[PDB]
């Protein structure tokens, strides 16, 4: 897992129907980062440090392990620096 | 000759009654109690009958009167 | 107060006992007591509901047996302002 | 004497009769004579209690034979202040 | 005449024969005529003891067969004063 | 004259027919129609005793089944002068 | 017209029905109506014969029902002088 | 108000009990009240054909078992013009 | 009046109604209330022999019926001048 | 006048009835009135042996019969000076 | 408010119950509460005759079952002048 | 008036004929009419305590059928102080 | 007219169909609509005690089978001027 | 003298009887009479304990048949200083 | 009670007559005291025979443009009896695509090839040149 | 337009969705929605007859499977100008 | 303290340990012990609702064996202000 | 010591001899004797707990079959602050 | 006090029986009453912890039969002091 | 963004859910929340069309277990002019 | 801090209870209480995410058997800024 930013919250109507949908937010290693993107399970505000599990891991973390997530936001880091 | 009232047989100068004595024999009564002074010669309720525990021990006024007879607004029952 | 209290009987001797029995037992005032004919005689005593009904029963039980007896004894907490014109306001 | 006894009769005459019985026995005054209709007239004497019901036995006995005969006799021991509205002041 | 002679009748036909029967047969003059109320009609007759117990009987067997009857016969020889308050002076 | 004939009836309808008879029948003068009260109603004529005669048979013949009835129907051929008073002199 | 019609009827309510019917049902017209006292009442209408026929027979049959109902309905088709004295005469 | 709704009823009590009922249930005014005779006394309520109806029905239904009851209760849609001179115009 | 007129009943209550009953009924004064003690309440009324007959009678019967009920109901027409000294003068 | 005649009772009722026949009987003074408690009163007399012997049998005869009745009844022509200590000397 | 409702029981904590039972329910004053003996203790109120109505019934149905129970509930709609020197009044 | 007659319906039609009933029945003011929500409409009298229990028993028997009915019915003599601050006053 | 017509539904939109019925089938004035709560609605109309009938009946016919439906239709032919307060006067 | 006598009674009159009977047979000292309450009357005598056995004997005897009877008869030849402080010193 | 009657019954129709038993405070009623789960019909069960606007699956209620049988004229009848007609019978044969879905088509002999063979058995709806599956 | 076309539904967003396709579907205009309370909420359109009946069957399809679902579906091709002022003119 | 404890006992004893227990349990203040008469003792008293209702649980417990046992326990956490002139301010 | 002994009985005579008994066997000194009313006598015994126990045993067999019998026999081996208040602090 | 109970209860007719047993049974003041809709009305009374508990108790009791029934019933020995602005700071 | 999400919900726990879950997920502007009465609770959302669809879908499973579920959960592409009046346009 | 503590229950009683012990249990600020219609009420606390997931526990343990029950309790950790828009921040 690791301690990502929240930057904006992805749209895509057009994603595959396995993904249900879920809420989605681009995430940060930090401002200046790789854009990656997360399902956010653990619902997470724009601007938020938040946690974000990987790999298979991210699946079940989501409904369920046939869930389409390679990272999935885990939770939100109570107080971060 | 004397008793006691439990059976002791006190043996001198007796103030028990006797048959050629007059003035002493005004009472032959048990009725006496507490101290024993002559011979042989449980309580548990009041056995004065006030009169309110005597008896036992709705509403009695104008609007109990004329049961059937009034007719009028009805009342709450 | 503004209940009347009734009581119609046959004959005016049956109408004065219940008159006293009605005033006598309750805080009612006798405003009035009218010869309706074929002898029927009615008192009526205007006061507050709880004091007229229980005016209009001691008035009931007194003269039940007096002469003919009670034809009537009727209470209305309220009548109407336009009942109040044939009702007698004092006696006479 | 605040004391009140009306004889009704089926008739003035039995009335009449009855109201000459009840001053002649006793001493009570006449304070008026009522025709309440239908026939019933109602003869008032208003006096002492004991003598009030001399005056009514009296008065119930002369009239309970002449006319049509006595409809009510009643003694009304003591008559409340709203009753005496109602009631014959007196003839006189 | 302090005597009375009253003569009670179920309808004014039989007491107007009355009168006439009592008016004719003795000395009494008619002191007055009444409307009981219900059919009754009174006829009074002040006169002197003798003429009223002459006059009332006459007046009696008269109008026995008159219309609906004869409701009552009564002679009063004296009339106590408060008696008199009620009773009628001079016919109408 | 001063003959009276005098027909009772029970009811208003059955006397203001018996009049109707009463004086068209013979030369007899209405002299009044007095209500008795309990329904009575007697309707007075007074004149000469034979045409009094003939009006009160006319009188009486009419309002026997006209309504309620004819309580009675008599003739007094000359009338005291005591009876006068309470006699109507003219009719309303 | 002179010619009369009467309806007695016991209680005012059937009257005044019976006054309606006679009223509105022929050309007569209501001269007054006269409580006889006993619980009677007479309506009477004077108008033509034929119209005061006309009015009774509508007047009974509307009426026999309502309330207590008809004593009796008369005709006279002409009413002597006389019996003009003791009549309603002038409606107002 | 035009039509006439009028319940009769046996005595005082029973007729202003029925004329409280009457009053209150519709929009009609109390235009007077009768004493027949006879012990009959008629409640007259003048109001549009519509409230008159539901007052005397509601007046009957109330009236019916206070004392001696209804005698009538009759309804009329409009009375015409010469019956109106005997209706009374307002209560006394 | 110097009649004495007692009632004892078992309870306050049975006596205030007892006292009520006896001092509205008849013209007696109230002259006081004592407590006998084991539960007994005599009421006392001075006043004429009959007023007192009727008060003692009224009393008796209301309080017979409320609470425990009436034990004595005694009429004194006359009263030694010692027993005065026992009798409560004024009520408390 | 040394003799004590004293009449217990059941009340005061019966107490006062026996004070009067014991005061009236002869000439004894109520030298008190004395609540025992529990209902019981007691009425003590002092007078001449004779006037206490015949006092307190006329009040054993009145009470008797009175209320609940007559607890006891004695007679003491002389009493110890001790004991006239606990002896009411005024009837309070 | 005129008007006195008196409940009496055996013993001081019901009447205390039935104080306050009493004066919650309705619009009535507690003027005292008198300890008769024997147990018997009453509590009265004063006030309207319909209030003390209420109050008396929610008083005894309060203090029924409370201690020994009830040994008696009343109302006097009046209470007679004479009365009031011996009720307790003194509501301070 | 304090009492406080209060009765709660399902609907304002069962609410306006309950408070035109209780309004009709006796003296008392419609102080207020609340909606509860989920259709609940309580209608608030307050008059004398003999006047709110007769306007309670009217509406509730005037609306147990209208509409869906009737919720419940209370009558409280004298509502304590504090309650009367959440009570209404005037309907809004 | 003073009469008040009511139809209660559950929804507005069985109301308004209501409103639409009551105010076309006669001449009557939609005085107001009020959201009661718990999804009623209740359309009050007002006008002629026969008009006001023949609305309700109307509109309780068109909205009985409209959405969730009717709840109650009531007419009230006179209003105590207490409940008027808790009637809208003009619809908004 | 140290003993005490007493005699319990079921009435005043019982206990003076035995208060005389003892007083007067041995030398014991009247000391006083208590009133225990609820018709118990203890008499107390203080004298050389032959005398109080002599005089509760003979008081036992006088005054068992007198009214109500006797509760009790003891002898106490010597009371202990404590129980001094409760007995009564002396009538005087 | 007796005289003129606004009572109601059947012979004086109108507006009085309708709604016994659903109106209450009448004259009459203070005398005495002294449906389809879903609005619109089963989606699947009814076929509409105009579709769109005019679909009457829902029952819209009170002065909607539906006429019930006793109203006559703009259908049926008066629209199909007006010009005359004769269906004939055609022998009804239909080459389309949608018939065609089941043509008999003959047995596909798959690929058995190897190596480097991207096909997969899944994917043999192809053919390649030849009329060769895979 | 002065036709009228409600769809009550179960809530907002059925009535939204109904809104949209009511308005989308034929050229109506939405005159408001009304939250009638209880969960229940009323989309209303004004059109023409012919438009509104296209845009009540189009809500009325749409907002069935949307939420909870759709109440009732009704249309009112002429609304009374009474009906009117309770309708609203525009939402906004 | 507000609320007021209060067990009543036959006897002294009972009543004694009754309140040594009431006391001992909560903090509690002795109002007053009262003798009611014919053996009735009733010790009240005045503290916190929580206190009250522990002692006067303690103190029936301990007295329902004791001598005669608790004719009644009670608690009253607010006694209406006029209730509290009856209770005793101290015990004397 | 501080220890309270109690033997309440029926009369004073079976008391005296408890206390009499009581202070002759142990050191305990009698503080007092109450009269409670009702027959009722408790004496009150203080001193070490041994000792009032001791003392209790012996008053209660002395006084078991004496006069009326033996009540309540109850040792307290320390009483509350608050109780010391109705307890007798001194012998009277 | 700082404690608060509360009685939810279905109707404004419960909440009122509820909130005036409440203040009455002990020492609570209701501090207000809100509406929650959907047919719940809360009460609130503030006091000490042992009135606030004998005022829910006693509310309880008094409304679970009147109306619907009691929804909740609930006491907070302490109130946070975050809670405090959501609860009614006072009616007045 | 013109398109509207719409979450409709039983209670307002779950809508708040709702609204973060839509507003968290996709970039849309709350527009408002709606309390629609009995229970139900609508958050509605205006953003593109996309943005929409994800917000709505996101939101619909986040509420579908926070207490009751989502009674409905709609998305609009397109919203017709008409229908923007209802809709909220800020928050409120 | 910024996450959203939610209750929602059945009635203001469970909810107040539920705030209680959600602000009692952690230092989470009260920032309203939302009447959400139907009888749901909702409770609303912004704190860390840590002092709300500790107090919603403790709140949904405190409400759930108090009252009808608990319908939901939610814990949002970040509250969206759009969200903020529909939380109340203050209680009303």
């Amino acid at each position: 897992m690791k301690i990502m930013q929240v930057e904006k919250t992805l749209v895509s109507t057009n994603r595959i129907a396995d993904m249900g949908h879920k809420p989605l937010l681009v995430v940060w290693e930090k401002p200046g980062a790789p854009r990656q993107v997360a399902v956010d399970a653990i619902g997470c505000i724009p601007g938020d440090w938040v946690l974000c599990v990987g790999s298979s891991a991210a699946r079940e973390a989501a409904g369920s392990k046939s869930y389409p997530s390679d990272l999935t936001i885990i939770g939100i880091i109570d107080q971060w620096n | 000759q004397s008793l006691t009232c439990e059976g002791q047989i006190i043996s001198g100068t007796s103030v028990d009654a006797s048959d050629l004595v007059t003035g002493n024999e005004i009472g032959e009564q048990q009725l006496i109690s507490g101290d024993a002074y002559v011979g042989a010669q449980m309580p548990t309720d009041f056995s004065i009958q006030t009169p309110a525990r005597s008896a036992q021990n709705r509403i009695t006024g104008p609007g109990m009167l004329a049961t059937g007879l009034i007719t009028g607004t009805p009342e709450f029952r | 107060g503004i209940a009347l209290g009734m009581i119609e009987t046959r004959g005016l001797v049956p109408a004065i006992e219940a008159a006293d029995a009605m005033t006598k037992a309750a805080e009612v005032r006798l405003v009035g007591r009218q010869f309706v004919g074929g002898g029927y005689v009615t008192v009526l005593v205007r006061g507050e509901t709880g004091a007229v009904n229980a005016a209009v029963r001691a008035g009931a039980d007194a003269c039940e047996r007096v002469g003919d007896g009670l034809v009537a004894a009727h209470i209305i907490a309220r009548v109407h302002s336009e009942v109040e014109n044939i009702l007698p306001k004092a006696p006479q």
